[PDB]
């Protein structure tokens, strides 16, 4: 188990969440 | 001053500028606050200078020998061009590409070159953010992964490379880079480097999705953390033993270097980096202010903070350099001590040594490694080494090493990210003006197409040869192109658009013609300074031979540097990285005079 991989996993996951949230938020803007 | 026939009906009239503000609420974006604009300028100025380049040249020229020429050129060529850019963006209500099109139709190369340079510098600056976040990720372990050496397959001895060099050098060149011997020898795409690259461009997209709207809310944490953390690193910096030995070392400047055109050139090109000038993302940012905003006062506030943070960064850097140099000095006198004691069986201090060995003298059999603190302080790490080789090692000799690791690499991320926001604005906006995409497409698309296209181009830096590329690219990316662009902006606003016209519009916006300071800096001094630094570029290029440092372990003096000449194909890479952007300014100008 690489600690960098766990840290990356969390961070990359959190970013994706934001990304999709922002896309829909803009789509919601009508 | 030169022929510019038909300048009105290509530029908003001052009479219309009052009537172009309340109507243009839709179709052009708007700063939520005044503070949200000042943060976004500071972020782009403090993050593009101090994320890497500034702290490097300070330590690469000895400190005061670089800071002196810097603060001279920060006031004479910096402040003027930062005022000029904020003013011309707020008046012409266009981004960098629109401003040089409106001013003069054949002056398109300026805006285009600004977009190319902004693209190019942002391409390899997001790799440095990837490298920064690699370390950040590897910064959550009581024994920092660069604190110790790996063992042999037999585990009877430490790895050879890691033994000849340092645990820190090994983690950088082997565990992180997996560096090859030459730019020629380009292996596969280092996978763990690709993940970090993906992570970097991705968080960039997440913060520049709708543009200044979404980035404006990013620049609160991003433009403030670097500071809060830079101050924590001063209180810790100055408690370190060797600090105030290295601080004293930057304040006692080398004057021999003050007589080198090299020190002045690097100081020159750093003004355009520390002030985010000639990238054209500041013009676009001032183009979203009120027409009656004090753009003379904003320029002076931003500049005063930019000059102050340079000195505040050089202090936090020389604290740690001093601390490190003291450590290496003591560990050398201690060894010089151990040799004498282990050859004569003696009771010996850092004081009673030269007399001690004298009376003692088998003496010939003993070897004493001569060393003085001055040589340790003078040691210059090349490349990105000040973060990955000097700070990362000093952190391992500081209790709460992991905290000190995470704080230092979050403040370097923030600094790199806020730099990318302004670099993204200098490529996205000039594309929206060119109408490259169909208008129907939202902002997220164009942004995303740019975020994925470059991320793909960023694979050249995940190779084994990937570090040499980022080296030479930078060397020719932020040099002449910025110098030329920066000079042409000063020339085309004063001698093509007219300084006298430029003085009347500012008077419309702030209620006063600027001080004679501005007049002398804009008409005569800054263009003359930018010409002297533009020659100095060619004066240092001719004498020096095209070479670079390689990390060959099989090399006899593997620890010692190895400066080999680049292959003869590399001049194809050099002529494009520097020539293409610099020639778009004459190139388009000629094309428009024959169309
Ligand atoms: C200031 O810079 C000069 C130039 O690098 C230094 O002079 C050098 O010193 C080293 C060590 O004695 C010599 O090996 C070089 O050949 C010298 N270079 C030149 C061009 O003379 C000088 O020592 C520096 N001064 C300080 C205080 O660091
Ligand atoms: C480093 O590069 C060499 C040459 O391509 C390769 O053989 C080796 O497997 C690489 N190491 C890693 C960890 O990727
Ligand atoms: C990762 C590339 N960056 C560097 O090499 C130097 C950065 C750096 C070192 C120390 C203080 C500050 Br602020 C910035």
């Amino acid at each position: 188990v690489s600690i960098w991989l766990i840290v990356f996993g969390v961070v990359m996951g959190v970013i994706v969440v934001g990304i999709v949230i922002l896309i829909f938020t803009g789509i919601r803007d009508r | 001053v030169l022929p510019n026939p038909g300048l009105d009906a290509r530029i908003p009239s001052l009479a219309e500028l009052e009537t172009i503000e309340q109507e243009e609420a839709s179709s052009r974006p708007k700063w939520d606050n005044k503070a949200q604009y000042m943060l976004t300028c500071l972020g782009f100025c403090v993050g593009l200078g101090n994320v890497w380049r500034f702290p490097y040249l300070c330590q690469s020229h000895g400190g005061g020998a670089f800071m002196i020429p810097f603060l001279i050129l920060l006031v004479l060529e910096g402040i003027p061009l930062l005022y000029l850019e904020f003013a011309i963006g707020q008046r012409l209500r266009r981004g960098s590409l629109g401003v040089w099109s409106s001013i003069h139709p054949a002056l398109k190369g300026l805006g285009l070159a600004s977009m190319l340079t902004s693209f190019m510098v942002g391409l390899y600056y997001n790799t440095i953010i990837s490298w920064i976040m690699w370390y950040l990720f590897n910064s959550f372990q009581e024994p920092l992964p660069w604190s110790d050496c790996p063992l042999n397959e037999n585990q009877t001895g430490y790895v050879d490379e890691c033994a000849r060099s340092s645990p820190v050098d090994y983690f950088w060149y082997r565990e992180t880079l997996n560096i090859s011997t030459s730019i020629s020898d380009s292996g596969s795409i280092q996978w763990w480097m690709l993940l970090c690259l993906a992570c970097a461009w991705s968080v960039l997209y997440m913060c520049t999705i709708r543009g200044i709207e979404t980035t404006g809310k990013a620049v609160y944490i991003t433009s403030t953390l670097p500071y809060v953390v830079l101050t924590i690193f001063l209180i810790r910096g100055l408690t370190l033993k060797g600090a105030t030995n290295g601080i004293v070392f930057l304040f006692t400047p080398n004057v021999t270097e003050l007589a080198q055109p090299d020190t002045w050139l690097d100081a020159g090109a750093q003004v355009f980096f520390s002030f985010s000038l000639a990238f054209g993302g500041l013009i676009s940012f001032s183009s979203y202010n009120s027409v009656h905003n004090n753009c003379e006062k904003d320029s002076v506030i931003v500049s005063i903070i930019n000059g102050f943070t340079s000195v505040y960064v050089a202090i936090v850097v020389y604290s740690v350099i001093g601390f490190r140099a003291t450590q290496r000095y003591d560990d050398c006198f201690s060894t010089n001590i151990l040799t004498l004691i282990n050859g004569f069986d003696l009771n010996v201090t850092q004081e009673n040594f030269v007399d001690m060995q004298q009376r003692c003298n088998a003496y010939a059999q003993l070897v004493f490694q001569t060393c003085d603190i001055n040589a340790f302080l003078s040691e210059a790490v090349e490349g990105t080494g000040l973060a990955f080789i000097v700070f990362t090692e000093a952190i391992t000799k500081m209790p709460l090493s992991p905290l000190w690791s995470v704080l230092f690499f979050i403040m370097l991320f923030c600094l790199g990210l806020s730099s990318m926001f302004g670099n993204m604005e200098g490529v996205v906006v000039p594309l929206q003006d060119l109408r490259v995409i169909p208008p129907k497409w939202p902002k997220e698309v164009l942004t995303g197409l740019i975020c994925l296209g470059t991320f793909l181009i960023g694979f050249i830096f995940t190779l084994n040869s990937g570090q040499y590329w980022l080296s030479l690219l930078d060397s020719y990316a932020g040099s002449i192109p910025l110098l030329i662009i920066a000079f042409c902006e000063m020339f085309s606003v004063v001698y093509v658009y007219g300084v006298d016209r430029f003085n009347k519009d500012i008077e419309f916006m702030i209620g006063h013609k600027p001080n004679i300071f501005w007049q002398v800096t804009w008409r005569v001094v800054s263009p003359l300074l930018m010409l002297i630094i533009f020659l100095f570029f060619f004066v240092v290029e001719v004498s020096q031979e095209l070479t670079y440092s390689i990390w060959d372990p099989g090399y006899e003096e593997f620890p010692k540097s190895q400066k080999i000449s680049y292959p003869n194909w590399v001049y194809v890479v050099v002529v494009i990285v520097a020539g293409v952007p610099s020639l778009t300014i004459p190139g388009y100008a000629i094309y428009k005079l024959i169309r």
